[PDB]
């Protein structure tokens, strides 16, 4: 409020109470139109106030207010610049410069305002306070014609190091805005690389990278030697020298920018790996530091440089594969990813492959999957390495069953690339005795099945492989080509949509039938749509959506036929009635179509809400059939009418599409329903429900059901989880979620113990992973605890979707046995 | 000269001093007591807490829950941050961390507030703080709860709520727990500093951490600008603790001594309370009951563990297990072990011969102490009923302590023993009040009490003392103990939350260096004391001033000496005019004139230029520049 703030600031004591009131006021937001009055009052009190802290807080607040919504601050910058000119204290001046920066950023399209702002920034740029100069340089960086570079460049020699950092950052931000910096900035920045403060050096190396990228082919002469050198190579040398900097943050920055440049000459690129232009052994020293962050930056830099230069990649192969022995987890993941990235330009050596194999023993899931992808993309030159890879993969097959899938796929890709290396190893692996018919291996053994996958993907390119197959090898091939055609390759040894549309048109056209005929037609079509959803995968969403809508309609007409079977209210029988159950079922199904499906445009949401309104009317009528109280009847009646009014308000643009609908005819006789008796309202509601027309459901172009599959607990063949009495047992849950746009806020995990108690769990976003589009992966732990049990019962664990309150199940329930034995 | 106090909590301060050209943040602090207004986070959804009756008002109901009269919030616990909007934290150049307890809230400052400065702390403080944020984030995100509760924060609604919820302050500024990405980002902006290490901040001020003796890596800071020194005394201890004792000597000659981190419950002697805690748990264990000890994983747990190791052998209770459940349990034990050079002379002498410093390694070796990462792992297999468990947050709002309180709360045999004084043990215990569990409060606070700080003040003699206003008054529980006060010869000015103190320590005479080349050209004189004149060019670099080589005069020239001495030093035809309180001397060559006033002289030239310089130089025979 304006006058309230004015009088409160007037009556409050100057030093502390006014500061507290301003602190309270700053938190609560202010409407855009009222900003002018409150900032005028704040300016008036700024003039009145003598305390520096209160004026500082006023400046900070009235800078905050300039960011509020689409408020136009072009009317509040003359008084702002005036008070800035009149301000004496340094904190208040710096805060006012911050406010001016906020106003300028709020109006970037305004030119004259920005020229005034940069002029006044230049005016206060000579203040003795480093903060004032920092804010002035920030103004010059964010705002500036694109002279300003010279003005900012003058402060590369400022005595305060943080003013120097501010100037370099201002020049960098000017470059980012689109300005083309001058080559003269290079020599100024070069002097700053020897500064005694790490922030100045970091900003200077950033600026030197920028200027080298701007003028790479320009020639810079060496001071002592009479040698003409390109600017990019000189900058490469300067940054390489910075990889030996004492501070690790400067080293990280140097490695990153060294990665970012690719215009450098070949010999300079080769120099950073040789032992013994001060760029000799730059990556050698930058790959073996104590800090892991600089090593990650150097690894990524090696990735970019090797992608730009395959000849460089050949030299980088041994250095990068030696890095695999590094025992920092993120370091080795990044090394894996970079090695996979440069995989197209390289081929591993014998001893390098021996090195990486000797330290290939991985435990965690993420590192193992990364290695699988690397081996998918890898290139090797020795078959002995292929044998060792097979040995390690079968060890990781017997060790981790859940790794079988990715190792089968891995070997599928490994053989397709290396058929020549697998050809000697084929009789080494098939155990084909020369002069004996060998025993037929177990066709269910995953290791053996992966040996066949490898040997068959290799055989695709290799005529000579079909020869060395044994008889059972041919038999086994014929099976896995049919059963696993996505892994095994072939060797050298629409009506659904039309039916859906036809069925829906058949339902829509035949709405003049008698109730028995109408409901049997609906049952036929619902069964047909359910079966079509079962058959087709892509049309499962559409079929289930339409079948849910038709089931809602079928329940509605069945309930109305029950109402026709119903008689006068005091004779109503609860046990034989199923209309209330029908209304509840339509409620839950409408929620299901709203939330448990994707690709739902508003044209379907209006129909879902219309069916919801029909269900609410049905529930109201059924309740009226029973209740003898008049006050609750009036309450539910006016609640339903309010719901109708809200529906009309929200979907006002969609009413012409709802001709002859329940809500349309309801809105026709709106005030009469408003002023009628509850019994009369119930009667006309019943008659209008019965005479309502079935609304067509406009199908979306793309729609998929939200599905989930719990896979980690699996069947109950496992032994019960013991020793849980009183304490907790953690059950690891893995699940694949299909077509859930916002699973984190909606997916929940429900646990049902064998008693009536039910637990509801809200997984954190970190549990959810997104390996693909519309296909999530949920990994988490759900904690279970209960008292001691005489016998090992089973607890049901299910995934639910939540909507806004209320929840609906959308996953198949699984059960696991727990034996909380006491001790 | 200025001091912005961003937190009213005494033992969790957050003070920024705009002193010289740098604004230095002293500690961060996280007022964890706001969590006591919220319903506890259980590891497994309990039937008691879920079925609690909602609170009734004329209007909401699902946000607030009532348990045994007290009214709580059915939402994720929130933490009261220091006032971040009072001063733009982008202007903060340096943050100094004293303790790992004061290390919390640092992710908020570093990430959300646009702070681009530096953080300085000692390595044990950094490691233990990392463990604390690890376990806090683990507890909060273990079984996440929504933040649906926002109506009760309204200004006009909070007034009608009962006392614990009505008296909460800065409720709108409360925030949920920081994520682990923010923790990792924040600890990346830290510089490790050892004790007595002189860190220069932009060539302006020098900061050194000095050992406080309160905890591992606990440090007091002294900021000085070569003439004015500001001492920051955080939580410190003068007892026989493991860390090296307080470095009281370095706090002398302090213009301002900002003083925080004084003990809560000053009437308690920590040795007696440790003995009482041991005796109580021994009594409970002897009767077959269990013992629950809510504690931090790395704080006072080690001292009471040592005392328990000594006590059980005489008490004949070696059979019972000593469980320590926390996600950072093994990390806490290992970090406590390896920081051997950060100990006192008695315990750091264990590095000469091969022996770990702390004795709980022997507890582990004899399988007396058993540390676990959680309840669901090997703990549920190795659990024996008559046991003692150190776990969970002392706030009793998250961690395994919630599960153990819900488990053992129904029996009178079991006991819960509170040792951390930073949480009101009646208020933390509020969401479980109808329990039959035996609740014992024997807090162990080794921090400075008011007698100790009075003695330290008389030893140090600071010119001005800054402390929270809570220490300038007796505690409200007593309200009549004049001994529980900070008594100083100066009034010892104080502060409250979001108060700005204008310190009177503004002084002149900043230091400057003069190089030998210019000192060769500088020559002194004699006065009544030595004095010289300097004309040079000033060169400033990194807030260090250097004097590079490129009106007033004083002396004794009375009227009698003026007339007599210089009468015939080279000129002639000189007359004296009988002027009052002086004499006027002028020459007939061109009416050149010399006039003297009281303690002053000046030379007049009339149509003459060549003789004027020599006229001035003649008077300069005995005129200095004093």
């Amino acid at each position: 409020k304006s006058a309230a703030l004015h009088i409160d600031l007037c009556k409050a004591t100057s030093p502390a109470d006014a500061l507290q009131y301003l602190l309270q006021f700053a938190r609560k937001p202010v409407e855009a139109e009222s900003v002018e009055g409150v900032v005028r009052i704040l300016l008036e009190h700024y003039y009145k106030e003598n305390d520096p802290s209160v004026r500082l807080k006023i400046a900070s607040l009235l800078g905050l207010l300039s960011k509020t919504a689409g408020f136009s601050p072009d009317c509040i910058m003359d008084d702002a610049i005036n008070i800035l000119q009149n301000e004496k204290s340094h904190q208040v001046l710096a805060q006012l410069l911050d406010t001016l920066l906020a106003i300028g950023t709020k109006l970037p399209e305004n030119q004259a305002i920005q020229m005034r702002l940069v002029d006044v920034a230049c005016k206060h740029l000579t203040d003795t306070s480093h903060g004032v100069r920092n804010k002035c340089l920030q103004l010059l960086g964010n705002l500036g014609s694109l002279d300003v570079q010279k003005i900012i460049g003058d402060y590369f020699s400022d005595q305060d190091p943080r003013v120097r950092t501010a100037a370099i950052k201002a020049m960098l931000q000017l470059h980012e805005r689109g300005l083309k910096l001058h080559q003269t900035i290079y020599n100024q920045a070069c002097k700053l690389l020897s500064d005694d403060y790490e922030q100045v050096r970091s900003a200077a190396v950033q600026l030197i990278w920028v200027v080298s990228q701007l003028y790479p082919e320009s020639i810079v002469p060496i001071p002592s030697s009479n040698e003409e050198i390109r600017l990019v190579d000189d900058a490469f040398g300067k940054i390489c020298h910075m990889v030996s900097d004492g501070s690790w943050v400067v080293r990280v920055q140097a490695a990153k920018l060294l990665g970012s440049m690719e215009q450098v000459s070949s010999h300079f690129l080769e120099q950073t790996l040789d032992k013994k232009s001060g760029a000799c052994g730059a990556f050698v020293h930058g790959l073996e530091d104590e800090m892991y962050e600089v090593r990650i930056a150097a690894v990524e830099a090696l990735c970019m440089l090797a992608q730009s230069s395959p000849s460089f990649a050949e030299k980088c192969l041994d250095f990068l594969v030696d890095m695999f022995n590094d025992e920092i987890e993120e370091v080795r993941l990044q090394s894996i990813h970079t090695m996979r990235k440069i995989s197209n330009n390289i081929t591993l050596r014998e001893d390098q492959l021996d090195t990486v194999l000797a330290v290939l023993e991985d435990s965690s899931r993420d590192i193992r999957e990364a290695l699988h992808e690397l081996l998918c993309c890898t290139n090797v030159s020795t078959k002995e390495g292929i044998h060792l890879a097979l040995v390690e993969l079968l060890k990781n097959l017997t060790k981790y069953p859940t790794d079988r899938d990715s190792i089968w796929k891995c070997l599928k890709f490994l053989g397709s690339r290396h058929p020549t290396l697998v050809l000697p190893l084929v009789p080494e692996l098939l155990s084909t005795h020369p002069f004996f018919d060998t025993a037929e291996p177990d066709m269910d053994d995953p290791a053996y099945i992966a040996v066949l996958v490898l040997i068959f993907n290799a055989a695709k390119t290799c005529p000579t492989m079909p020869a060395l197959f044994s008889d059972h090898t041919f038999r086994h091939y014929a099976y896995l080509r049919d059963s696993l055609s996505h892994l095994v390759p072939a060797l050298r040894l629409d009506p659904s949509q039309q039916f859906l549309q036809q069925s829906l048109e058949r339902v829509y056209s035949l709405q003049h039938l008698d109730p028995q005929g109408a409901q049997e037609l609906l049952e036929f079509t619902i069964r047909d749509l359910q079966r079509l959803g079962e058959l087709q995968s892509e049309l499962a969403g559409v079929a289930d959506f339409s079948a849910t809508y038709l089931r809602c309609q079928l329940l509605l007409i069945k309930a109305l036929q029950e109402k026709l079977w119903n008689v006068a209210a005091p004779l109503y029988l609860k046990q034989s009635d199923l209309a209330s159950a029908a209304a509840k079922q339509i409620m839950e199904e409408t929620y299901k179509m709203e939330f448990m499906y994707s690709g739902v445009e508003n044209k379907q949401v209006v129909i879902i809400h219309h069916m919801r309104l029909q269900a609410k009317a049905l529930q109201l009528i059924v309740t009226a059939r029973t209740t003898r109280g008049l006050d609750p009847l009036f309450g539910m009646c006016e609640k339903f009418l309010q719901e109708v009014d809200f529906f009309q308000r929200y979907f006002i643009a969609d009413l012409p599409h709802l001709q002859d609908s329940f809500v349309d005819k309801l809105l026709d006789l709106m005030p009469r329903l408003m002023t009628s008796k509850p019994a009369e309202v119930v009667k006309i509601l019943q008659t209008m429900l019965r005479q309502s027309a079935f609304l067509h459901l406009p199908l979306p172009e793309q729609i998929h059901k939200a599905s989930a599959t719990i896979i980690e607990p699996a069947g109950e063949s496992d032994n019960p989880l013991r020793f849980t009495s009183g304490l907790v047992v953690a059950l690891d849950v893995d699940a694949t979620l299909e077509h859930v746009q916002d699973p984190q806020n909606t997916v929940k995990v429900q646990v049902l113990y064998p008693d009536g108690q039910a637990q509801m769990i809200h997984p954190k976003p970190a549990d959810f992973r997104n390996p693909g589009p519309g296909r999530h992966r949920l990994i988490t732990q759900v904690y279970l605890s209960h008292t001691a049990w005489t016998e090992a019962c089973q607890v049901e664990v299910r995934l639910l979707l939540a909507y806004n309150e209320g929840t609906i199940p959308f996953s198949k329930p699984v059960k696991v046995y727990i034996m909380p034995k006491p001790a | 000269m200025k001091l912005y106090c961003l937190s009213g909590h005494p033992t969790l301060p957050c003070n920024v001093l705009k002193f010289k050209s740098t604004t230095i943040m002293l500690d961060c602090g996280l007022d964890m007591t706001s969590t006591l207004n919220f319903l506890p986070l259980p590891l497994v959804q309990s039937p008691r807490l879920s079925n609690l009756p909602g609170w009734s008002l004329k209007d909401l109901d699902k946000e607030l829950k009532e348990c045994s009269g007290h009214v709580f919030v059915d939402s994720v616990p929130e933490f009261c941050l220091p006032e971040t909007e009072l001063i733009d934290l982008s202007t903060v150049d340096v943050i100094l961390i004293s303790n790992y307890h004061c290390m919390m809230a640092l992710p908020y400052i570093t990430e959300h507030t646009g702070f681009t400065g530096t953080v300085y702390a000692t390595e044990p403080t950094v490691q233990i703080g990392r463990l604390l944020m690890e376990e806090l984030v683990n507890f909060i995100e273990r079984v996440p709860k929504a933040q649906s509760a926002s109506l009760w924060k309204n200004k006009d609604i909070q007034r009608l709520l009962p006392s614990p919820l009505k008296d909460a302050v800065e409720v709108s500024t409360w925030r949920r727990c920081y994520t682990m990405q923010e923790v990792n980002s924040a600890l990346s902006k830290i510089q490790l500093v050892g004790y007595s290490q002189k860190i220069e901040l932009f060539g302006a001020v020098q900061v050194t951490p000095l050992s406080s003796g309160y905890a591992l890596g606990s440090s007091n800071w002294i900021i000085q600008s070569h003439y004015e020194k500001v001492s920051y005394v955080s939580g410190s201890s003068l007892l026989t603790t493991h860390p090296q004792p307080m470095d009281q000597a370095s706090l002398k000659n302090s213009d301002v001594l900002v003083l925080t981190g004084l003990t809560q419950i000053p009437t308690a002697n920590p040795d007696g309370m440790v003995g009482e805690f041991c005796s109580n748990l021994a009594l409970t264990v002897r009767n077959g009951g269990n013992v629950l000890v809510p504690c931090y994983p790395s704080g006072v747990i080690y001292d009471l563990l040592e005392c328990l190791y000594q006590y059980i052998d005489s008490a004949g209770l070696s059979s019972v297990p000593l469980y320590f459940i926390s996600p950072v349990a093994n990390s806490s034990l290992e970090f406590s072990q390896i920081f051997a050079e950060w100990l006192c002379h008695n315990k750091q002498s264990k590095v000469y011969l091969p022996e770990p410093p702390f004795p709980h390694a022997e507890l582990i070796q004899t399988n007396k102490l058993k540390h676990y990462p959680s309840i669901h792992g090997d703990f549920s297999n190795d659990f024996r009923q008559p046991c003692v468990v150190f776990t969970g947050h002392p706030s009793l709002r998250f961690g395994d302590v919630v599960h153990f309180m819900e488990l053992w709360g129904k029996s009178s045999l079991n006991t819960v023993i509170f040792t951390e004084p930073d949480f009101s043990y009646l208020e933390a215990l509020a969401p479980y009040q109808p329990l039959a569990m035996k609740c014992i409060y024997c807090p162990i606070d080794t921090r400075l009490n008011f007698i100790q700080v009075s003695k330290l003040l008389k030893e140090v003699q600071p010119l001005h003392v800054v402390c929270p206003e809570q220490y300038t008054q007796p505690p409200p529980a007593q309200s009549h103990r004049m001994d529980l006060m900070i008594d100083c010869q100066p009034p010892a000015m104080s502060y409250r939350r979001a108060e700005v103190l204008a310190l009177p320590f503004k002084r002149r005479y900043e230091k400057i260096e003069i190089m030998p080349e210019l000192a060769d050209s500088l020559v002194p004189m004699e006065i009544k004391i030595s004095l010289a004149t300097v004309s040079a060019v000033l060169h400033t670099k990194d807030n260090k001033h250097l004097l590079q080589p490129p009106p007033l005069l004083s002396g004794s020239i009375p009227v009698e000496q003026f007339v007599q001495t210089l009468e015939k030093h080279g000129f002639s035809d000189i007359k004296v005019e009988d002027t009052a309180k002086g004499h006027i001397v002028l020459l007939q060559e061109a009416e050149t004139l010399i006039q003297i006033e009281e303690d002053s002289t000046h030379i007049i030239c009339d149509n003459d230029e060549m003789l004027r310089v020599r006229l001035r130089d003649l008077v300069l025979k005995f005129l200095q520049k004093f």
